[PDB]
RNA sequence: GUCAAGUAAUUAAGUGCAUGUGGUGGAUGCCUUGGCAGUCAGAGGCGAUGAAAGACGUGAUAGCCUGCGAAAAGCUCCGGGGAGGCGGCAAAUAUCCUUUGAUCCGGAGAUGUCUGAAUGGGGGAACCCACCUACUUUAAGGUAGGUAUUGCAACAUGAAUACAUAGUGUUGCAAGGCGAACGAGGGGAAGUGAAACAUCUCAGUACCCUUAGGAAAAGAAAUCAAUUGAGAUUCCCUCAGUAGCGGCGAGCGAACGGGGAUCAGCCCAUUAAGUUAUGUGUGUUUUAGUGGAACGCUCUGGGAAGUGCGAACGUAGAGGGUGAUAUUCCCGUACACGAAAGGGCACACAUAAUGAUGACGAGUAGGGCGAGGCACGUGAAACCUUGUCUGAAUAUGGGGGGACCAUCCUCCAAGGCUAAAUACUCCUGACUGACCGAUAGUGAACCAGUACCGUGAGGGAAAGGCGAAAAGAACCCCUGUGAGGGGAGUGAAAUAGAUCCUGAAACCGCAUGCAUACAAGCAGUGGGAGCACCUUCGUGGUGUGACUGCGUACCUUUUGUAUAAUGGGUCAGCGACUUAUAUUCAGUAGCGAGGUUAACCGUAUAGGGGAGCCGUAGAGAAAUCGAGUCUUAAUAGGGCG
RNA sequence: GAACCCACUGUCGUUGAAAAGCCAGGGGAUGACUUGUGGAUAGGGGUGAAAGGCUAAUCAAGCCUGGUGAUAGCUGGUUCU
RNA sequence: GCUAAAACUAUGUGCCGAAGCUGCGGAUGUAUACUUUGUAUACGUGGUAGGGGAGCGUUCUGUAAGCCGAUGAAGGUGUGUUGAGAAGCAUGCUGGAGGUAUCAGAAGUGCGAAUGCUGACGUGAGUAACGACAAAACGGGUGAAAAACCCGUUCGCCGAAAGACCAAGGGUUCCAGUCCAACGUUAAUCGGGGCUGGGUGAGUCGACCCCUAAGGCGAGGCCGAAAGGCGUAGUCGAUGGGA
RNA sequence: AUAGCACUCUGCAAACACGAAAGUGGACGUAUAGGGUGUGAUGCCUGCCCGGUGCUGGAAGGUUAAUUGAUGGGGUUAGCGUAAGCGAAGCUCUUGAUCGAAGCCCCAGUAAACGGCGGCCGGUCCUAAGGUAGCGAAAUUCCUUGUCGGGUAAGUUCCGACCUGCACGAAUGGCAUAAUGAUGGCGGCGCUGUCUCCAGCAGAGGCUCAGUGAAAUCGAAAUCGCUGUGAAGAUGCAGUGUACCCGCGGCUAGACGGAAAGACCCCGUGAACCUUUACUGCAGCUUGACACUGAACUUUGAGGUUCUAACUCUGUCCCGUGAUCCGGGACGAGGACCGUGUCUGGUGGGUAGUUUGACUGGGGCGGUCUCCUCCUAAAGAGUAA
RNA sequence: CCACAAGUCGAGCAGGUACGAAAGUAGGUCUUAGUGAUCCGGUGGUUCUGUAUGGAAGGGCCAUCGCUCAACGGAUAAAAG
RNA sequence: GGGAAGCCUACCUCAAGAUAAGAUUUCCCUAGGACUUUAUGUCCUCUAAAGAGCCGUUCGAGACUAGGACGUUGAUAGGUU
């Protein structure tokens, strides 16, 4: 805190309570007592724990039935109005899109939905596979996670 | 995560006024002041919920007293004798009666000192 | 009817409690043209062509702020844009400007008083006094230019002193000052810890001085290693709190090897890579901007974006505003276009210049004396620097491998240049936050480094909120043509009426109900009559409390406190066990005789990265052995396992 | 013995008219005198007919800013059930 | 207050008397059996320094483009009600736009004291005091209001200063009109107060200028790790000389 | 402080002081001058001691530094040896003979240098020497209000004198002294409200009314006496006595009244400043060795004589130049000295950082601090002052 | 026996001894006081280590020496008012 | 029975807040309605006594108060003689 550094008045003599400072953290306008710093705050996982975390999320997806497994998802043009409808007929409004490889049609017409979110078979994380309300995933997509077991 | 103290603190402080309602002065009013005087209210229903036993009890003697000094026992006598006639009615239905029924105390009295007899 | 005894009711000068209604005061809640910490990308300077910082002027009205400079809220050209405009406090008013294109936005020019390195001399900064040229005036002046010092170069001139040199002058060129952090170099403490203190620590820290650049410094082995292997410099993770140093105290603390980031070498007189300027060419980026989809009815309401019913757009459901909560009302957003003129960066050519007084390194290596640096304090002390005194050999040569000698291995000093990986933020653009929300956050959200204090260096505040819109109360009345109020009127609301959202507490009034003027103390508590109001009429509710038993505050510190031991006038707001790293123990989860990655890479919480760490075997000072080992002559005994 | 420069006694004043004074008396008053303007000496230093006196109402080591949040085996305080 | 006691000695029969014991109702810790149980039985439940266990509230993040809200959120102020407690719930009045379940997560997370910090307001108390004991009185005027302003008639005080000038220092305090909220230790129509407008005229007065003292700076120069110290020629510097 | 007095240092580029140096003051002075130290007009004067510390002068005897490096002993390897082992030279570790100054030890002088001027019963011991003049119950005398005389009715003060001076004394001056002093003590005249013993009066406050309007303090108060109890001196506890509610003018006995985290005392392994023959450094001063640093003749490694060319001059003249700086040149006087750098011995409260124990019927002074035996010690062990 | 660091008693086993014919006795003295940790150095020995290698210097291990550190569990090598 | 400057009376002053609030003399007030909480009941109209005070002139009484005298039917104060 700027200034301070002078005592504000002698040790003895004048009535009042010995001060040091007029910044100190007992005295409006003063330094905070314990000032914070940036922090990181970041933890370790370890790769097994994570492995099997993901595992059994989605195992639970699966007995609970909000994975859906589809042999081919391509949009021919990107227009969300397209890609609502074929949300629509597989009952899928609300959902998480999991593809081998993302296309640029399909992300651009993604964007704009709410509660709509398409990611690569790579990208998957655990808050995403619970917040949504159904995961629509590919046959190959499904393949490549069985290949890195989650 | 900074915290403002205000409306917990003045709740507090508020429920301590509210029991101190009455008191003279400073003591309903001033919260340090007020504070103190609600334990000390405390601590002397604490301490009076004993006493008030004892107090009764001497009450209720003292009527029977009077009741037997009336029939002409005094109030030891008449314990005794009641006790060994074995009758087990308690000191304060016996003061009741010695208040609001004379008759009914004076045949107590008699059956009392027929027994010492 | 008189008299006499006994015993009720009736007063409030003032006060207490409860409730109602106010005042003062400015807490709380909600809010924000102000802060705090970062990420990505730039930029890293300005100045004698006069800087930073200031003084004084400049307006129809002109005090302050902003802009500007006697051409003075502005002038010229080029580009954009298309209906208002004459900067703000700050309304009104006037004169006005503008579709013959204003105001406004971007680029390039013109002008640019005085002080300040201030540079014609001087000086108490914003002032005083000058000289010389050219033109101009006829009076006592005006215009423009010039007139500082130091260093370098050329030229001229020139003493003691004969040649000369010193000195002196003219011309041309360059420098000085300011400013955040980071770099390099010259000097360099003490408080403190060691439970005292002097060696030591703090610490080459704080501070002072000099001086660069966008980075700097270092850098291509007279280097390490010890299987005869590696291969310049810099930075990060390990090795490792190990080996060591140390009044062997407190403390200080490596290297080798391994894993990464980045990778690059080139020359000493015919002389290189590289770097810096100038011009040209190509590419990109930047300094204004343009277009940009789609909503109706009904109910509540002062107001609809809110209820209910249906519809549309979406490469646009980011954000802000509109009378309450909007993808479809406005500005915008995704996306697609756009530059007269100027700037940055990249690559390639041409010319300069530099590198580049230097050609294999002598007062040098080494030595004696005194100091300093190395994790290393004189120690068994190698190696580096040098204040003083000395002093080689020179490739059949010389340096190093931690006293010293021999053998081996390795390198070639006494000459130079060199990018990247690294350090930082005065500043610019965009974006972000389990950061603050007016006692917080910068000292400063507001005309703040101001008011105020001090001779001076210096110190250093308080102060945000009417309403959607001023619609900011015409007119009447009391009053001093005052202050203040009462009506009327506006508004959804005026107890939103100007220091105006909400309006808590301390503190101070008025009103009603009950108690109170024969009675002694922490002011309550357990009983308890009477009265007043309400009432479901009650074994009910609210207020009060005659009379009565018991009863010497709170905190701290102490063997022990009502203590006449400490602290507190009261209220409201603020005020004290945290953060990072390492280690040990306990819970809990994964894997399990195994467990786990660090730096780093990675459009990145994933996936790679196995160097390293812990566990799996002890004994011994150690060499050495090993389910054993040490001691011993001992297989005895015994200690640790 | 007036001006002027001092400060020996007493009363009052002591939240003063005043952070050192008023009143009544007192000393020097051509000298080692008093005084204006402008200069010099700077902190382990200055100056001192010497009291550790004075150095901006501060002196057995001035003031300001930094080291600095010095250290304190001492005192106080430490918030809901 | 008490004397064949209400004193002392000895004996006896009753009674009073504690939060001790018993009775009735409720809560909780540990252990043993029911072979989950939340159930019975048994033994416990005063506490400073300390150790252990379990919870309530506050701010922010996710759940949350969800749920509540102008048919009225937060905040303020009463009333009723629930639990063993920190506390919870419902609703009248005020207020006028936000609030937030459940389960997780992170803390600027709880104040009566530190001769603690900032602001506001009490008691003393309508108390002390209103700053030289040179001194005032009356008539008229103006004005809402006159002991204090203006005019007039009397009285008193200073007169080597309580009068008249200059320097330093200050900076509009100078003059006129107008106003009385704040300032003036009272009122004020008055003012050194607010507002508006005026006012400073030099060859001879002073400054500037010429000249120098103490002293300062100082081309070259001497000296010093750097910053710098001293000093020659010069150049400044009045408190002095020059119409 | 002072005029006067004395001691001492200083030969001029003075001693001394400031400054890191350049330089400046001393001083534009020259021993009748300048610095330091003590005493303090004047009159009479100023005794004894040189053992101690200091200062001054000698000595070349003993001790001692850097420098120098004679000897002795190890390490290593060519080689000699069956082996053990031996082992030159060269490098290297160590040992340290000889030379070597000041200082110190030693010998004298010095007190207007710092200092000293006794003991124990006439005597004796011991000293370096044992107080001269003058003065003395004093600014010095404990005992003490010593004793005597004067003053007073009565005098712990005053004056005179005496002298068993606890514990005067001659330039840290002795004894006096005219004049002088807002100087200390004592006694008189006049005078008085200082007092016996206070009274009256005048002005300014106090008091009342109108206007403005503070302060320190403060846990909360429905805030009596007495005797007792009690963290040991009670408004608040126990017993008892007294007392209708509320102001105003006075008063200061209590509220251990207000004010300032006691300054006395102790404690903290706190602070600061001052002193010294406390410890340890440094500045300053001083000695020798090496360098700057040369030449020619002599004597018994050292000493001497001479020279100039390094170097010095706060000496003269000339030039830059209009100049008491500075630089160059010419002279003159010195001269291998002086002086400076590195190393080294000595001195060093000038200056700096620090240390200087604890127990303890408070602290200090005294005593104690570790080990063995007995008692206290209560019939096992252990048990304090 | 004991906070630790320390202190005390000890049968018996192996080797080499002395005295006794022998069974045997002897690891100082009737016993309890006669003492000083760690650090730093000195001396003797050693089938330990030895910074490229062979040595060496230095270090380790075993035995032993230098304390009125007497404020005697011993703050420094070195300290009064 | 006697018996002291001592005790209670006696002398002077205060004294019924002596809540136990005492005593004596003298003086004053002798009207109508409405209603319900049917009671020393509350509201209207009429009435206002004996006295006390405010005010004024003042005091040998006085800080302010209190106390004493007087207010035209009058000597209370000033003036006048």
């Amino acid at each position: 805190v700027s200034g301070g550094g002078k005592k504000p008045f002698r040790q003895k003599g004048t009535g009042r309570a010995r001060a040091g400072s007029i910044r100190s953290p007992i005295w409006v306008g003063g330094g905070k007592t314990f000032a914070a710093r940036p922090q990181d705050w970041s933890q370790k996982v370890n790769r097994k724990m994570y492995r099997g975390a993901m595992q059994c999320i989605l195992a639970e997806l699966v007995r609970q039935d909000r994975l859906v497994l589809v042999e081919e998802f391509a949009v021919a043009a990107p227009k969300t109005k397209e890609l609502l409808a074929k949300l629509n007929d597989l009952n899928a409004a609300r959902a998480l899109i999991v593809t081998d490889a993302v296309d640029e049609n399909l992300y651009l017409a993604a964007r704009n939905l709410p509660h709509v979110d398409v990611v690569d078979a790579t990208a998957i994380d655990p808050v995403s596979l619970i917040a949504f309300d159904k995961v629509v995933m590919s046959v190959a997509a499904a393949k490549k996670i069985e290949v890195e077991l989650g | 995560a900074r915290v403002k103290r205000g409306v917990v603190a003045h709740r507090r402080h508020k429920k301590i006024l509210a029991r101190a309602k009455g008191y003279y002065g400073a003591r309903s009013r001033v919260y340090r002041v007020a504070f103190q005087a609600v334990i000390k209210a405390g601590q002397y229903a604490y301490r009076d919920r004993r006493q008030k036993k004892r107090q009764f009890r001497a009450l209720w003697i003292a009527r029977i007293n009077a009741g037997a000094r009336q029939n002409g026992l005094s109030y030891s006598r008449m314990i005794d004798g009641l006790k060994k006639a074995q009758v087990i009615i308690d000191r304060r239905v016996l003061a009741d009666i010695a208040m609001h029924d004379a008759v009914a105390f004076a045949a107590l009295a008699e059956k009392a000192k027929g027994a010492l007899a």
